[PDB]
């Protein structure tokens, strides 16, 4: 069982959430949410049948539909407001029939929804540049909304690598750094890239990492 | 609602020791099948939550067998026989006897390792970054035990306030250990003013605080 979640990550405050999440039976499903460092919340529930469920503290703002013909299921949630800023969730999970159903068995990745009335910044990819290990990275600077994704030799080098949480700027604007340890004797002989991708802005920068020059 | 207690919030376990996580519920979880619909998530830094048990003490194909459960009515109980590296993250209960459904608050399992001292390293604003107007300063410690650690940013010795940002990444699944960004943010021109940059990093694992700097402009 694979669940691909998909939708908006930016969201305007009074304005509509909209979800879809596609199971690759039949299925129960349930949404799940977790604000940004917080715990976790049930929203809803639809079941094998069409039977919906919903969490009262969404003060009736909440609808989940099933597709007519095939496993594919959408959450909307009305009326935004920063409040509903948070990374969503599907699960799913078999139902054999009324006396065997189960409950949030398989969930899909989650989707950061954030409620803000800002525009989409790409960010500015800066350099970290550097006995017997040295290290390197890349400052990922200014950007709206969050998330920004960095690897480092596309994928090849993952060993060492530390990409930290984001931090939010005076400006309203994420700043967020990634580092990895390597010998000190690779630094003349081996390149070292980071790739920065930010999907909000369709922005894809390769920075190559190296001392400045004297 | 349902109340779904979960205890301790905070877990510092030795490697290859038992664990054991409580959840409590506010009202019995027996459902009027004869069902429990009591259930246990791993939620690992970055990823999603995966399920472990489902109907109190069924464990999930590909969960690893020194995961359990436990319990009846109203106190549950999740137990690892021996806990590895990889199980840091954290735990979640959940009840679906009862609408609307309920998750504990969670509790994160750490593993409490040797105590590693950091690795520290500091690097200048680009010249990039320069032609912009802002100039960013950041210092980096890696791969510490235990998480506690202080930062503090010197610009030709006088001890900076309010224009510093840190991040730290939650604990590493194989070496147990933490690091920490400390980001300086300064105006091009409040930058070109000054000429020493030093972070001074202060750690169980260091005998003295360990200091980090360079001068403006020299490569
Ligand atoms: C509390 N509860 C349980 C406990 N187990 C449980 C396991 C998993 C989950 C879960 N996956 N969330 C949720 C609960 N099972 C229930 C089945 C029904 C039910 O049959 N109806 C009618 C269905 C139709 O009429 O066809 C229904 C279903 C969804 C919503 C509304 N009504 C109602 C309530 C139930």
């Amino acid at each position: 069982v694979q669940l691909q979640e998909s939708g908006p990550g930016l969201v305007k405050p009074s304005e509509t959430l909209s979800l879809t999440c596609t199971v690759s039976t039949s299925y129960i499903v349930d949404w799940i949410r977790q604000p940004p460092g917080k715990g976790l919340e049930w929203i809803g529930v639809i079941w094998a049948g069409g039977s919906t469920g919903y969490n009262s503290a969404l003060r009736s703002r909440v609808s989940i539909t099933k597709d007519t013909s095939k496993n594919q299921f959408s959450l909307k949630l009305s009326s935004v407001t920063a409040a509903d800023t948070a990374v969503y969730y599907c699960a799913s999970a078999a139902y054999y029939s009324y006396y065997n159903y189960d409950g949030f068995a398989y969930w899909g990745q989650g989707t950061l929804v954030t409620v803000s009335s800002a525009s989409t910044k790409g960010p500015s990819v800066f350099p970290l540049a550097p006995g017997g290990t040295a290290a390197l990275g890349c400052l990922v600077k200014d950007y709206f909304p969050e998330p920004v994704t960095v690897s480092w030799n596309s994928g090849a080098l993952t060993s060492g690598v530390h990409t930290f949480p984001a931090v939010l700027q005076s400006s309203g604007l994420y700043s967020l750094s990634s580092v990895v340890t390597v010998p000190s004797s690779s630094l003349g002989t081996q390149t070292y890239i980071c790739n920065v991708n930010h999907k909000p802005s369709n922005t894809k920068v390769d920075k190559k990492v190296e001392p400045k020059s004297c | 609602d349902v109340v779904m207690t979960q205890s301790p919030l905070s877990l510092p376990v030795t490697l290859g020791q038992p664990a054991s996580i409580s959840c409590k519920s506010s009202q019995s979880l027996l459902y009027t099948d004869g069902k429990t619909y009591l259930y246990w998530f791993l939620q690992r830094p970055g990823q999603s939550p995966r399920r472990l048990i489902y109907l109190v003490s069924k464990l999930d194909s590909g969960v690893p067998d020194r995961f359990s459960g436990s319990g009846s009515g109203t106190d549950f109980t999740l137990k690892i026989s021996r806990v590895e590296a990889e199980d840091v993250g954290v735990y979640y209960c959940l009840q679906s006897t009862h609408f609307p459904h309920t998750f504990g608050g969670g509790t994160k399992v750490e593993i409490k390792r040797t105590v590693a001292a950091p690795s520290v390293f500091i690097f200048p604003p680009s010249d990039e970054q320069l032609k912009s107007g802002t100039a960013s300063v950041v210092c980096l410690l890696n791969n510490f035990y235990p998480r506690e650690a202080k930062v503090q940013w010197k610009v030709d010795n006088a001890l900076q306030s309010g224009n510093s940002q840190e991040s730290v990444t939650e604990q590493d699944s194989k070496d147990s250990t933490y690091s920490l960004s400390s980001t300086l943010t300064l105006s091009k021109a409040d930058y070109e003013k000054h000429k020493v940059y030093a972070c001074e990093v202060t750690h169980q694992g260091l005998s003295s605080p360990v200091t980090k700097s360079f001068n403006r402009g020299e490569c």
